[PDB]
């Protein structure tokens, strides 16, 4: 390119961050949500309870971490799905999170922590 | 049997015919460094996947705690390429009439001017490749007039190593920056195989090498010594190996388990300012060496061969979608019998998959 | 999708305008550009000599027929090249523009036709 290098871009995120889940015949730490907007989400970003990711100053609201990775131009995720799921409840995740700007990871953690969802260390 | 000046009447000899070839210089080509990769389209990718690895954090045992390693990564990179087209015509009125040098009152023909037509486009095109593979061993692959096709220490996400000799100072540990410049290849390297450090090409220019081999330190460690490389290296000739584009024998010196060899090439482009090969763009110092240092071919084996060049097709009527070549010549006749066209074209890129292993070396201080 | 259909697009024209030009081995109808930032170009569009499209009442300001497709964000063609080009000079075209919104044809067909370009019917 005129600027040098041409980077057509990073994989994105797989659905490997998942360690431990209460697993039950319908799915009891997986929530859905409706796409909200044109928004364009990933695996390990933290949404609020309306769908839309958790930005500075409302941590306290961390509702679940998107575990799917979504397209906004396509309204379909990378499965072919037409919503968008989420862990909210008893699970076991690793460190990885796709966390917005300007946004504190522990308050996140604690108010994960207080719904029951755990976090691993990652080398 | 030609007119003798000052008179028409008389006569003189013409004897024969003196020709004065510009230099020019082919040891990168002729290294065989270079991989041919014919390609068919005019743009190839490549994948990045890499890992990383971590220590254990001891955990007690009671509170059943554990650890987690992070995924791979994986990335894709695309790759343009430069196209050379060179244009040449043959007229009848420069053969009509034009008299043949060397010869007395024989004539130029079109067999012997397309000739040496073609031989200076092949020239041409030779000297621009080798050009080409130099700038691509330095790590950024810069054209003759100065643009930029591929960096490939930002298309990797890489930084450039230099290692400053400083030669000058008699003090210096020549073995200290040999050692780094050795195991910066093995630590860098990342291919998860077995690196050898010490199968490397260190190309060095005039000044370097004379400062280098000047060192107190090298010639009194070599003077004191009962072995026929040392009586070869101090008292003998220094011009082992060689075959280069202009000196039958080129410079080399060994010291530790590297050699260093002397690469005195150089062209010029339109513009007339000379481009040194083995140079840094930006050091111009003058009393300043640089060198450049890059991985031989039998260091991370066959199988990981780190420089290649590609080659595809001309944009003409019936190459498309072709395997590349190295170069393509083609014979047009102008209409109305009014001469004929020549064009070359050769669409190539070198590049290098490790850029992290082509070190830079210098002669000066940090 | 959502709406029922996942319209992935249509395929970028092909350099197929050009029918007639004057083929010279320094490429006598061809022009270089440098592209303008963040700006798509496509076979058909017309350029003004700065480079961008003729926008509306412009018309008069017609430099050239581009016939690459570059990419803007890439900064390269779909050829790989550097610069976009662009038919000006005398040539033959098929009757194919892709004129701008409140842009007329016969303008731009007009300020053309000085050049030497001429644009074959297609049906």
């Amino acid at each position: 390119a005129y600027q040098g290098f041409t980077k057509l871009g990073e994989r994105e995120p797989l659905n490997d961050i998942i360690l431990w889940e209460e697993i039950t015949p319908t799915g009891h730490s997986r929530k859905e949500y409706a796409p909200v907007a044109s928004t364009e989400y990933r695996v390990g970003e933290v949404l609020k309870a309306d769908g839309s990711k958790v930005a500075a100053g409302q941590e306290a609201q961390a509702d679940s971490v998107c575990i799917v990775n979504f397209y906004a131009d396509l309204q379909l995720s990378y499965h072919g799905q037409l919503k968008v799921v989420g862990i909210y409840r008893d699970a076991e995740l690793k460190d990885l999170l796709k966390l917005e700007s300007g946004v504190d990871a522990a308050a996140v953690k604690s108010a994960l922590k207080a719904k029951g969802i755990d976090f691993v260390p990652t080398g | 049997l030609t007119n003798s000046e000052k008179s028409r009447f008389f006569l003189a000899d013409l004897t024969g015919e003196v020709q004065s070839i510009p230099n020019t210089y082919g040891y990168i080509s002729g290294l065989g460094l270079f991989r041919s990769a014919p390609q068919t389209q005019t743009t190839f990718l490549m994948d990045l996947t890499d890992w990383d690895i971590s220590l254990l954090d001891a955990v007690d045992r009671t509170s059943r705690k554990a650890e987690t390693s992070a995924p791979e990564r994986v990335r894709q990179i695309s790759f343009p390429m430069m196209y050379f087209k060179e244009v040449e015509s043959i007229t009848p009125d420069e053969i009509q009439g034009v008299r043949q040098p060397g010869t007395a009152n024989e004539l130029t023909t079109e067999a012997v001017v397309r000739a040496k037509k073609l031989m200076k486009i092949r020239t041409k095109f030779d000297i621009t490749r080798e050009f080409l593979f130099m700038q691509a061993l330095k790590g950024k692959v810069i054209d003759a007039n100065g643009v930029l096709y591929a960096d490939l220490y930002k298309q990797f996400d890489v930084t450039k190593k230099t290692i400053y000799f400083d030669l000058d100072n008699p003090n210096s540990d020549i073995d200290a920056h040999i050692e780094d410049l050795r195991m910066h290849m093995e630590d860098e390297a990342k291919t998860g195989t077995v690196i050898n450090g010490e199968e490397i090409h260190i190309v060095v220019d005039r000044t370097f090498f004379s400062k280098l081999i000047k060192h107190p330190k090298i010639r009194d460690a070599y003077l004191a010594q009962q072995t026929p490389l040392a009586w070869q290296q101090i008292t003998g000739s220094l011009r082992t190996g060689g075959t280069d584009g202009v000196q039958a024998h080129m410079n080399r010196f060994y010291y530790g388990g590297v050699v260093f060899v002397q690469y005195n090439g150089k062209f010029k482009d339109k513009r007339g300012k000379t481009h040194t090969l083995v140079s840094i763009d930006g050091v111009s110092d003058t009393n300043v060496g640089v060198g450049h240092a890059f991985p031989n071919v039998a260091m991370l084996g066959e199988a990981n061969n780190i420089f290649e060049v590609a080659y595809a097709p001309c944009p003409k009527m019936g190459y498309a979608n072709t395997l590349g070549q190295e170069l393509y010549v083609f014979e047009y006749e102008k209409d109305r019998d009014e001469g004929i066209d020549f064009e070359a074209h050769s669409y190539m890129l070198p590049y290098c998959t490790r850029p992290q292993l082509l070190v830079d070396v210098r002669s000066d201080a940090e």
